[PDB]
C-alpha cells in the first residue's frame, strides 16, 4: 500500500544525489533506504524490522562520521585548506575589485515603471535611464541630462524593498563604464577579480597574473613564465598524517603521557563513583534510617543540575588565589592548593569534581540493583550474627559487582573520552612545556586530538587529528575484541 | 532450648494480625505450627527467631527473655523457605558461613562441615554452587547450615514445601530420624497437616492468627476443639452434615438428620450447655459398610477415586449440599452413578455447635 | 521489623550525621549559585552570603529589563526561557526517539533469532566508543548536505540535533536486552498461544511490564541530551536556536563576565531534570 | 549559510553592543531591515571557522590586528568606500585596516590602555612602575592594594614588557619583517622579570583575570588598574571617584601599549554586502551612531573626525591618546595571531612560576617564526 | 481433541533425552504425565503445545500433523506452572486476552468470562489484578483463561503444584468434576502420584525421558512394568527386598530372602526369561503386608519410626538383613513403642519381582478392577 509512495521517494531524492555531484552521499542513501523497503515489504526478514531503524541511526549519525573522519586522515584537511575544489574556485570567482568609480544613485517612479538616476562628482554631469521595470538581469543604458526626473525620490524603505531587482540591474554610462548597486545610495563599477577559461586557469584582472591549481599543497599558485591564493582546497595525502604520528618526537612524548592520565582518571573515577554510590545506595534503603525519601532526593539533586553548569560553577569555586573553596580552605587550614597551576592538584580537582557528578548515576544504579538481592540472605546473615560491615563486604558488595561489572566498564569508556569536563573546567590543565602541538597535564586523548585540530595556535590540522583519532580507535577496538 | 511464649502479640500499628497467645514448648520437643497460607505461622516462627519484633507479651528461650534480644544471641537457627543460600558462595562456604565470621577457625569449620556433610550426603557437593544444585540438594544444604551452627532450638519455615511429593515423603523420615538423633527442640512451620501428624510431638493449629488447639497429633485428630481443627486434620476432609438437636441427656446428646426419612441417633458426647442447627462431624474412614451398622446413609455415587491402596467414594446423600465421602482399604468395584449405602457408627461421630466449637466426645479413643 | 543488636543508635545516629555532612558538602556548590544569583553586582568574586537580596539577575533571566538609578534600562542579554524550552524540546524528543529505537531493537536481540547478533551488539558498543567530538567536521558536512534536501533536520535546526543524538543507542539496547531476558517466558508463551503476533506481544505484554526500565532509559537519555555541548553548538548557530548548553557559555566572556546573571540562569536550568525526577515518582 | 534580508553583527561583549543595537533599530526604522547584534564568546576565534564554510555574521567587529588573517583566508569582502567617505576618518586609521593595498574593514575607534587610578585612595598616581611596590605596602597595611589588572591576556601585560625594548615585528621601512621578533630580547625580559618579581613579592597574583581586577577597582579595593575606554562605563556606575592618566614608566622608557583600532569587516559569504555597507557608512560611522555606541560603553578616540573633535575635549580620551602616541599601532598581518598566543603562554607560565622568563620568552620566540 | 504421538524425539545438541515415544490419546481422555523433576513431563506437554520443537517424530491433533503449526493454531490451551498471569492486565482481561485481541467482541467477552467465572467462582474478582489474588485464586484465573478459550485439547503443567496440601486435595475434585462436565481431552503434567491415580483415565510414567509404562491407574498399581513404575506409584513407597532366585515353575517363581534365616517363597509371577542364581528385587507394598499371626512368611526386626496418622499407622522396621527400613501400614491406631520388636507377614500373592535390568516379572495373581 505505502511501499509505492515510499518507493517513489527512494528515487526522487536518490536521483538528486547523482545529480549535483555528491557521489559521497549518494551510495549510502540508496543502500540504507533500499534495505528498509527490502526488509519491511516481505515477512521473511521480520526480525530486521525491529533492528533496522535503530541501526539506521548507528549507520547515519555514528558510523558514517567515523568512516568519513577516517577518510579525512588521508588528506591535508585544515583551517587554511578546508573546502573542496568547486567551492574554493567559486569563492575566488565570487569576489570582485572596483574597476570604475562611485556614482550616487536615485530611484524615481514614472507610473508603474521606475526610473534610475546617477551622478558623477568628478565631472558634475548627471545621467538617467528610461522608464524600466524591476525583475531579472537587465542592462540600463543611461543618458546624460541637465534636467530633473519627474516624480519624487524613492525613500530607503522603497529602494530596500527592491534591493534584489536593483542589484541585478547593471547600468552603464553613455560613454563611461559599466556600474552596479554597491549600497542603497551608491552605484560603482564592480567587476570580477578573476576569470576562468577552458582549462583550470584563473587569471587576475587587476594585477594581470595567471594562477594554476597546485594539487600537492592544495592551493592556487603562479609560475614564472610565488603568490598563493589562500582560500585553499582539500587534496589527498595518502599515508602522511599517520606517519607523522610515528615520526614526530614532540607529538609522541605527551601522546603516551596523557594516555596514562586518561586511563587512570577513568579508573579512579569509576572506583570512587561506585564506592560512594553503592555505600549511599545501601544506606538510603536501610530499614532503620528515617528520612530516606528526604535523603534520597538531596543526594540526587546534583544529577538534576546539567554537567556543563556544575562544571562551570566549580571552575569558579576552585579558583586558586580567589574563589570560594580556597577562601574557606585558608580559614580552617592555612593552605591554598593550586587547583589550576599544579598538574597533580588539578588532577585532584578533576577527580573530586567528576566524582560529584558521577556518584548519582552509580547510586541510582546500585539502588534498584540492590533490590535484586532477596531479603532472606540478610535475615539468614542476621541469624549468623553479622554486622553492617560484614553484611557489606561478604554479601552485598560481591553480589552487587557481578551485575554491575558491564555498567562500570561502560562507565570507564565514558570517562575515557569525557571531553566536556576537561574542556570546560581546565581546558587541558597546565600546559606541557616544550611541545610542538597543544598539550596540557589534564588533557585526555580526545582533548589532545581536539586541541590539535581546532584550538588557535599550535596548528589547526584536522587531517592530523583525524589520523590520531583513527590510530586510537583501532587500538581500542583491538583491545576490546581481545578482552 | 525450652522456648515458651506468654500472651505474645503481633500488630502493625493498629490492626492485630495475631492475638495474645500462649505456648509452652518443652525441652527437645518437636513442635509443628500448622494452618493455611497467611494465617501467621511464619510470623510466629520469625517472632521466635527475632526476624520479627514482638508487639506485646514475653518470649522466653532457655528461660530468659528474648523480646529485645537480637536473633544471633538467641541460641537458635533457621532453615528459610527459599533456603536462603548465598549464591556467590559454595556449599561449604554456605554451611560454614555462620562461624566463619565471629571466631575464625580453620580446623573447626572443616570438621563440622564434613561431619554434617556426611549425614546429609553433601560431601561431594561441597565445592559446588547453589545454582548448580537441585531443589532437593539445596534444601539439604539449608538444613546443613543450621546443623553446622548447632543451635539449641531449630526453626524451619516450610522446609519441604517446593520438593516433589515423593521426595517430600522421603524427607520427613530423614527429619524425624535426625530429630530423635539430636534430641533438640524443633519448631517447624508447614501447611501440610500430614507433615504435622507424622513429625509433631505437639501440633499447634492456627486459624487466621489464632491458636485453635494445642496437643499431640493423635489428640488433635481424635478430639478436635473446633470445626476448623477437625476440618484441617485428616487426609480426605471430614464430612459435615447439618443436623437438628432433639434430645439432651446428661450422658449423651441426640440429633436429627436432614434426610427425607428423619432418622435419629444418640451420640456419646459432653452434653454440658434443643433445635440447634449443629454439624455432625464424621471422617470417611470411620464410616462402616451398610450391612453391619443399623444407621444407614444411602445416596448416588458421584466420584470414585481408585487409589489402589483404597477407594475414596463421594456419595450424594439426599437433602444436603455436601457429598458424603467414604474411605475403605483395597480396591472396591463401584460405578459412577450407582446407588450405594454406608453405615454410620455413633461411637465415632463428632459434634459441633453453630459457632464452631466442638462438644467433647466421651468415647475413650486408643492412643490418647 | 527485625530485632536489632548492640544499641543500633551507635551506627544509626552516626550515619545521620555522616549523611548530613555529605549532603552539606555536595549541596554546598549549589548553595553558592543560589547566593550568587541573589548577589548585587555582576562580579565573579563577592561576599559569600548576600548583604542584601537582588532580583535583577532573575528579572533578566525571566526576560524583564531593569532600570537602575544610574545607567538606564539594561535589557535581558539572552533569551533564557527560549533556550530552556529548546533544551526540553531537543532532549525530550530525542529521549523518546532513543527509547523507541533501542526498545524495538532490544526486543529482537532478546527474543528473535538471527545470525550475527552477538557480533552486531558487540560491534555497536565498539563503534560507540569513538567520541562524537572527533567527528564534527564530518557531522557539519553531513547535516550541511542533508539539510538542503530535508530542511527540518539540517544545520541550525532542532531536528538535526535530535537526529544526531538518535544514533548512539548501544548501551540502551544492551540494558533493555538484559531486562527482557530477565522476564518470565510464560507470559510471552501464553500470549503466543493466545494468538498474539510478535508485535502484539511487544506492545500489549512486554512493554507495559517494562515501563520502569523504559522510564529510566528515557531519563538517562534526557539528562544526556540536556548536558550535551559539543554537537549542539556545532549545529545550532543562531541565538534563538540555542539550547542551554550552547547559550549558557555566552555569559562567561572574560571581558564581559556576567556571573550573577549566569547564576540566575543556572538555577533555572536545573528545573527540567527535577520536574522529570518528580514526574518519575511512579 | 547566511540569511538574506537581515544583518547579523558580531561584536565583543566588552564593547557597547546594546548601543550598537540601537543603531540597528535606526537602520530598521528607515530600511525595514532587522539588525541582529550578537556578542558570542571567543568571537574572534569562531568567525574564522564559520566564515570559511559560508556561515557567520554579515558584519564582524574586532581590533584591526586579526583582520589581515581574515582577509588573507578569503573571509572578508573588500570594502568600497568612495573618496568622500575616506576623508571623513583619520588617514592612519585606514592604514590600520589596509591589507595588500586594499581596505578590508571600516575603522571605528582607536583603543589604548591607560592607568586608571582611584583619587580618594591615591591622589598622586605613580609616574613609574618601580614605585608601585613601595606604594603597595603603603596601601597593604591600610587594607587595600596598589595595582590589580588582567595578567591573563598579553594585551594588558605587554605595555610593561615592550617598554624597555620588546617588540612584535620590526617595521622594515614599509613592511613588517615577520622573521624579526623582539620577545626574546633583554627589553622584554626586563619588563617581564619585573612583573614576575611583583608576583614573587606578593604585590599581585599570577591568577588575576579581568573580572577580578575590575571587581577590585570598582569596589574600591585596589588603588590603580590598567584598562581601556570600554571599562569606564562600569566605573561610572560604581561611582568610584577615578582618573585616567598616563601609564607608568619602566626603566626610564615609558609603557608602550599596542594601540587597537575597533574595525568592522564584511563576511565574503554574506548576501547582504550592500546593506552592510549602508549600515557601517551611513548609520554607524556618523556622529549619532558612534555616540549611541559610545554612550553604552566608550569606544575611545573615534576614527570619525567630526565626532572625534567633539570627544577630544574629554580628559580621559586625551590621556588615552597620550598613551596611544607613546605606544604603537598593532600590526594587521596574519602572524599577529601567532604573536599573541605564544606571549600569553609565556606570561602565564612565567607568572605561575612553572618557567623562567628567559625560557618562557625563548619558547615564544620560536613559536612565532618556527 | 485427540492428540497422538509417533516416534517423537527431542535432543539438545547431540544429547538425546527421549528416544522415539508413542502415545494414542483418545477423545475426552484425562491423560496424566508423571515422573520426577526433569524427566521430560513438561517438555512433552510443551512439545504438544508447540512451545518446544520436535527433533524427530509425528505429532497429530485430531488426525492432522502439528509439528510445523504454530501454538496458536493447534486448538490447544495451556495452564502454565507459574500461572502466567499478565500482571498489568485485570483478571477478566487475563482470561479474555486471547479472544480480546483478534475479534474484540465486548458482549462475547462479558458472557464467556462471567459464565466461566460463575463455574470457577471468580465473579467478584474480575476487576482485580493478579497481585491482589491469593495463590488459589491466581490458579483458577489461569484455568479460566483456557475455559474462555475453549480449546479442543487442554494442557496443564503442574497446576496444583504451588498450593496448600488441603487446597491441593480440594482442587483435584474440582478438576475431576470439571473434566467429566466438559468431557474434552486433558494432558496433565505432575510429579505427585496421588494426583495421577485419582484424576487420570490413562497415566504415562516417565523415567528420565524414557516412557516407563502407559496404562490405567489400577493397572500401573497392580502390574508395574518395572521397578521404577512400582516405586513411583504408592502413597508410601513400595518395599524392595534383595532376593536371589532359587527355583522356577510355569505358574510361579521361587526366591531366597537376604536374611540369616534364608527363608524361601514361591511367587505367582511370570517365570519367562528368568534364571536361577539371579539377584532380583522383591516388590511388596506397605499396605499389602499382613500381621505376623496370619501369614507363614514372617519378617521381624526393630521398629525405628512410628507415624501416627490417626486413620492409620505407618511403622518403619529395621530388619537386620537389608539396610533399608521396611515400611508397614495398618488402619486405625496401633500402639507400638519405637525401639520395640515387631513382626509382619509377607503374602506371596501380593508380591512383585523385578529383574537385574529392572523389568518386572508379569504377576499372575488376578487383581480386581482390571
Ligand atoms: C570510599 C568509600 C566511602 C564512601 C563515602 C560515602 C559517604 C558516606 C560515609 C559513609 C561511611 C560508612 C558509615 C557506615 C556506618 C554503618 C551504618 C549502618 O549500620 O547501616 C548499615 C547499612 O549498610 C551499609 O551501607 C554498610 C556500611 C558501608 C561501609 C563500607 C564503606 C567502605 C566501602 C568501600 C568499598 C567500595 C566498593 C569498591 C568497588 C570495587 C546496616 O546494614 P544492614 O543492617 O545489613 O542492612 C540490611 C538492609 O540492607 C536489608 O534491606
Ligand atoms: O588561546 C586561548 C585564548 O584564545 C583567545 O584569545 C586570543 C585571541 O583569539 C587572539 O586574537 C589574541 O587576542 C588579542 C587580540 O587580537 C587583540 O586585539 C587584543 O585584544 C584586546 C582588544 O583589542 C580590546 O578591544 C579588548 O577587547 O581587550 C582585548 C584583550 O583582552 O589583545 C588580545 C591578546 O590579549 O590572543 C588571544 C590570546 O592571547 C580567546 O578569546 C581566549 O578566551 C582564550 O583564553
Amino acid at each position: 500500500s505505502v511501499l509505492g509512495l515510499l518507493g517513489l521517494l527512494v528515487g526522487y531524492l536518490v536521483v538528486l544525489m547523482y545529480a549535483q555531484g555528491e557521489y559521497l552521499f549518494a551510495i549510502t542513501t540508496l543502500i540504507l533506504s533500499s534495505a528498509g523497503l527490502y526488509i519491511f515489504a516481505n515477512r521473511k526478514a521480520y526480525a530486521w524490522r525491529y533492528v533496522y531503524p535503530g541501526m539506521a541511526g548507528m549507520g547515519l549519525f555514528v558510523l558514517f562520521p567515523l568512516v568519513c573522519t577516517i577518510a579525512i586522515a588521508f588528506t591535508n584537511y585544515s583551517s587554511t585548506n578546508q573546502l573542496t575544489f568547486e567551492r574554493a574556485q567559486e569563492v575566488l570567482l565570487d569576489r570582485s575589485w572596483q574597476a570604475g568609480k562611485t556614482y550616487n544613485f536615485g530611484l524615481y517612479p514614472a507610473g508603474d515603471e521606475w526610473q534610475l538616476a546617477l551622478s558623477d562628482g568628478e565631472t558634475g554631469k548627471n545621467y538617467l535611464s528610461d522608464a524600466f521595470k524591476f525583475g531579472g538581469e537587465q542592462k540600463l543604458q543611461l543618458k546624460e541630462t541637465t534636467a530633473q526626473p519627474e516624480g519624487e525620490r524613492a525613500n530607503l524603505r522603497v529602494i530596500t524593498q527592491n534591493r534584489q531587482a536593483l542589484s541585478d540591474i547593471t547600468a552603464i554610462l553613455p560613454d563611461g563604464n559599466k556600474v552596479m548597486m554597491s549600497s542603497l545610495r551608491q552605484f560603482s563599477g564592480t567587476q570580477p577579480l578573476y576569470t576562468l577559461d577552458g582549462d583550470g586557469t584563473l587569471t587576475n584582472n587587476q594585477s594581470g597574473v595567471k594562477y594554476r591549481p597546485n594539487n600537492q599543497i592544495g592551493f592556487y599558485q603562479s609560475i614564472t613564465a610565488d603568490e598563493k591564493l589562500s582560500p585553499g582546497y582539500t587534496v589527498t595525502t595518502g599515508w602522511k598524517n599517520f606517519t607523522r604520528v610515528f615520526t614526530d618526537e614532540g607529538i609522541q612524548k605527551p601522546f603516551l603521557a596523557i594516555f596514562v592520565w586518561t586511563v587512570v582518571f577513568s579508573l579512579i573515577t569509576v572506583f570512587l563513583t561506585v564506592a560512594v554510590g553503592m555505600v549511599l545506595a545501601c544506606l538510603v534503603q536501610w530499614e532503620a534510617l528515617r528520612g530516606k525519601a528526604v535523603y534520597r532526593v538531596l543526594l540526587i539533586l546534583p544529577y538534576a543540575v546539567p554537567s556543563f553548569i556544575s562544571i562551570l560553577i566549580f571552575k569558579g569555586l576552585f579558583n586558586q588565589s580567589f574563589g570560594e573553596i580556597n577562601m574557606m580552605l585558608s580559614a580552617l587550614f592555612g593552605v591554598k592548593p593550586a587547583w589550576f597551576s599544579d598538574p597533580t592538584t588539578a588532577r585532584t580537582m578533576l577527580i573530586i569534581v567528576n566524582t560529584w557528578l558521577g556518584y548519582p548515576y552509580m547510586m541510582i544504579l546500585c539502588m534498584g540493583l540492590l533490590k535484586a538481592i532477596p531479603d532472606d540472605l540478610y535475615e539468614a546473615s542476621a541469624m549468623d550474627g553479622a554486622g553492617p560491615f560484614q553484611n557489606f563486604f561478604k554479601i552485598t558488595l560481591p553480589l552487587l559487582i557481578k551485575p554491575l561489572t558491564p555498567l562500570m566498564i561502560a562507565s570507564f569508556a565514558f570517562n575515557f573520552n569525557n571531553f566536556v569536563l576537561i574542556q570546560l573546567l581546565t581546558n587541558g590543565g597546565p600546559d606541557r612545556l616544550g611541545t610542538t602541538t597543544p598539550a596540557g597535564y589534564t588533557d585526555l586523548l580526545v582533548n589532545y586530538t581536539y586541541r590539535i585540530a581546532f584550538e588557535g595556535g599550535g596548528g589547526q590540522d584536522f587531517g592530523l587529528a583525524a589520523a590520531i583519532a583513527t590510530l586510537i580507535f583501532l587500538l581500542v577496538g583491538a583491545l576490546a575484541i581481545v578482552n | 532450648a525450652s522456648v515458651q511464649l506468654q500472651n505474645v502479640t503481633k500488630a502493625w500499628g493498629e490492626v492485630v494480625v495475631s492475638k495474645d497467645i500462649n505456648l509452652d514448648i518443652h525441652e527437645g520437643e518437636f513442635v509443628v505450627f500448622v494452618g493455611p497460607s497467611g494465617c501467621g505461622k511464619s510470623t510466629l516462627l520469625r517472632m521466635i527467631a527475632g526476624l520479627e519484633t514482638i508487639t506485646s507479651g514475653d518470649l522466653f528461650i532457655g528461660e530468659k527473655r528474648m523480646n529485645d534480644t537480637p536473633p544471633a544471641e538467641r541460641g537458635v537457627g533457621m532453615v528459610f523457605q527459599s533456603y536462603a543460600l548465598y549464591p556467590h558462595l559454595s556449599v561449604a562456604e554456605n554451611m560454614s558461613f555462620g562461624l566463619k565470621l565471629a571466631g575464625a577457625k580453620k580446623e573447626v569449620i572443616n570438621q563440622r562441615v564434613n561431619q554434617v556433610a556426611e549425614v546429609l550426603q553433601l560431601a561431594h557437593l561441597l565445592d559446588r554452587k547453589p545454582k548448580a544444585l537441585s531443589g532437593g540438594q539445596r534444601q539439604r544444604v539449608a538444613i546443613g547450615r543450621t546443623l553446622v551452627a548447632e543451635p539449641s532450638v531449630f526453626l524451619l519455615d516450610e522446609p519441604l514445601s517446593n520438593l516433589d511429593a515423593a521426595l517430600r515423603v522421603q524427607m520427613r523420615i530423614e527429619i524425624s530420624r535426625l530429630h530423635k538423633r539430636l534430641g533438640r527442640t524443633m519448631i517447624y512451620v508447614t501447611h501440610d497437616q500430614v507433615e504435622a501428624m507424622t513429625l509433631a510431638d505437639k501440633i499447634v493449629v492456627l486459624d487466621a492468627g489464632r491458636v485453635a488447639q494445642v496437643g499431640k497429633p493423635l489428640e488433635l485428630y481424635h478430639y478436635p476443639a473446633d470445626r476448623f481443627v477437625a476440618g484441617f486434620i485428616g487426609s480426605p476432609k471430614m464430612n459435615f452434615l447439618p443436623v437438628k438437636v432433639t434430645a439432651t441427656a446428661i450422658d449423651q446428646v441426640q440429633v436429627e438428620l436432614p434426610m427425607p426419612n428423619r432418622q435419629q441417633v444418640w451420640l456419646p458426647v459432653e452434653s454440658r450447655d434443643v433445635g440447634a442447627n449443629m454439624s455432625l462431624g464424621i471422617r470417611p474412614e470411620h464410616l462402616l459398610p451398610s450391612d453391619i451398622a443399623d444407621v444407614i446413609l444411602e445416596g448416588e455415587v458421584q466420584v470414585v477415586e481408585q487409589l489402589g491402596n483404597e477407594t475414596q467414594i463421594h456419595i450424594q446423600i439426599p437433602s444436603i449440599r455436601q457429598n458424603l465421602v467414604y474411605r475403605q482399604n483395597d480396591v472396591v468395584l463401584v460405578e459412577e452413578g450407582a446407588t450405594f449405602a454406608i453405615g454410620l457408627p455413633p461411637e465415632r461421630c463428632h459434634l459441633f455447635r453453630e459457632d464452631g466449637t466442638a462438644c467433647r466426645r466421651l468415647h475413650k479413643e486408643p492412643g490418647v | 521489623a527485625m530485632v536489632q543488636p548492640k544499641s543500633q543508635k551507635a551506627r544509626l545516629f552516626i550515619t545521620h550525621l555522616l549523611l548530613l555532612l555529605f549532603i552539606a558538602a555536595i549541596m554546598f556548590p549549589l548553595l553558592m549559585v543560589v547566593a550568587i544569583s541573589l548577589r548585587q553586582g555582576n562580579f565573579a568574586t563577592g561576599s559569600l552570603i548576600p548583604e542584601q537580596i537582588s532580583w535583577d539577575h532573575w528579572k533578566l533571566a525571566l526576560g524583564f529589563s531593569v532600570e537602575q538609578a544610574d545607567g538606564r534600562i539594561t535589557p535581558p542579554p539572552f533569551p533564557v526561557l527560549l533556550w530552556l524550552w529548546n533544551s526540553v524540546k531537543v532532549a525530550g524528543i530525542s529521549a523518546i526517539g532513543i527509547v523507541a529505537l533501542s526498545t524495538t531493537c532490544a526486543y529482537a536481540f532478546a527474543r528473535m533469532r538471527f545470525p550475527g547478533k552477538a557480533t552486531l551488539l558487540k560491534g555497536m558498543l565498539i563503534f560507540q566508543m569513538f567520541p562524537a567530538v572527533l567527528s564534527l567536521v564530518a557531522l557539519y558536512a553531513l547535516f550541511d548536505r542533508l539539510g538542503e534536501y530535508i530542511p527540518f533536520i539540517g544545520l541550525n535546526t532542532h531536528g538535526g540535533v535530535i537526529f544526531a543524538y538518535l544514533g548512539g543507542i548501544a548501551l540502551h539496547v544492551w540494558t533493555i536486552k538484559g531486562y527482557f531476558e530477565t522476564i518470565d517466558s510464560s507470559l510471552e508463551e501464553a500470549a503466543a498461544l493466545d494468538g498474539a503476533t510478535p508485535w502484539q506481544a511487544f506492545r500489549l505484554v512486554l512493554l507495559p511490564l517494562s515501563v520502569p526500565i523504559l522510564a529510566v532509559v528515557f531519563i538517562l537519555s534526557f539528562i544526556a541530551a540536556i548536558t550535551e555541548v559539543p554537537v549542539a553548538s556545532l549545529l545550532l548557530r543562531d541565538v534563538n536556536s540555542y539550547t542551554l548548553a550552547v547559550g549558557m557559555q555566552q555569559y562567561l566572556n572574560p571581558q564581559n563576565y556576567l556571573w550573577g546573571d549566569f547564576a540566575a540562569a543556572a538555577v533555572m536550568s536545573a528545573l527540567p531534570i527535577t520536574i522529570v525526577f518528580l514526574l518519575a515518582q511512579r | 549559510k547566511i540569511e538574506e534580508g537581515k544583518l547579523v553583527i558580531w561584536i565583543n561583549g566588552d564593547k557597547g553592543y546594546n548601543g550598537l543595537a540601537e543603531v540597528g533599530k535606526k537602520f530598521e526604522k528607515d530600511t525595514g531591515i532587522k539588525v541582529t547584534v550578537e556578542h558570542p564568546d571567543k568571537l574572534e576565534e569562531k568567525f574564522p571557522q564559520v566564515a570559511a564554510t559560508g556561515d557567520g555574521p554579515d558584519i564582524i567587529f574586532w581590533a584591526h590586528d586579526r583582520f589581515g588573517g581574515y582577509a588573507q583566508s578569503g573571509l572578508l569582502a573588500e570594502i568600497t568606500p568612495d573618496k568622500a567617505f575616506q576623508d571623513k576618518l583619520y588617514p592612519f586609521t585606514w592604514d590600520a585596516v589596509r591589507y595588500n593595498g586594499k581596505l578590508i574593514a571600516y575603522p571605528i575607534a582607536v583603543e589604548a590602555l591607560s592607568l586608571i587610578y582611584n583619587k580618594d585612595l591615591l591622589p598622586n598616581p605613580p609616574k613609574t612602575w618601580e614605585e608601585i611596590p613601595a606604594l603597595d605596602k603603603e596601601l597593604k597595611a591600610k587594607g587595600k592594594s596598589a595595582l590589580m589588572f588582567n595578567l591573563q591576556e598579553p594585551y594588558f601585560t605587554w605595555p610593561l614588557i615592550a617598554a624597555d625594548g620588546g617588540y612584535a615585528f620590526k617595521y622594515e621601512n614599509g613592511k613588517y619583517d615577520i622573521k624579526d621578533v623582539g620577545v626574546d630580547n633583554a627589553g622584554a625580559k626586563a619588563g617581564l622579570t619585573f612583573l614576575v618579581d611583583l608576583i614573587k613579592n606578593k604585590h599581585m597574583n599570577a591568577d588575576t583575570d579581568y573580572s577580578i581586577a575590575e571587581a577590585a577597582f570598582n569596589k574600591g579595593e585596589t588603588a590603580m588598574t590598567i584598562n581601556g575606554p570600554w571599562a569606564w562605563s562600569n566605573i561610572d556606575t560604581s561611582k568610584v571617584n577615578y582618573g585616567v592618566t598616563v601609564l607608568p614608566t619602566f626603566k626610564g622608557q615609558p609603557s608602550k601599549p599596542f594601540v587597537g583600532v575597533l574595525s568592522a569587516g564584511i563576511n565574503a559569504a554574506s548576501p547582504n554586502k550592500e546593506l552592510a555597507k549602508e549600515f557601517l557608512e551611513n548609520y554607524l560611522l556618523t556622529d549619532e551612531g558612534l555616540e549611541a555606541v559610545n554612550k553604552d560603553k566608550p569606544l575611545g578616540a573615534v576614527a570619525l573626525k567630526s565626532y572625534e573633535e567633539e570627544l577630544a575635549k574629554d580628559p580621559r580620551i586625551a590621556a588615552t591618546m597620550e598613551n596611544a602616541q607613546k605606544g604603537e599601532i598593532m600590526p594587521n598581518i596574519p602572524q599577529m595571531s601567532a604573536f599573541w598566543y605564544a606571549v600569553r603562554t609565556a606570561v602565564i607560565n612565567a607568572a605561575s612560576g612553572r618557567q623562567t622568563v628567559d625560557e618562557a620568552l625563548k619558547d615564544a620566540q620560536t613559536r612565532i617564526t618556527k
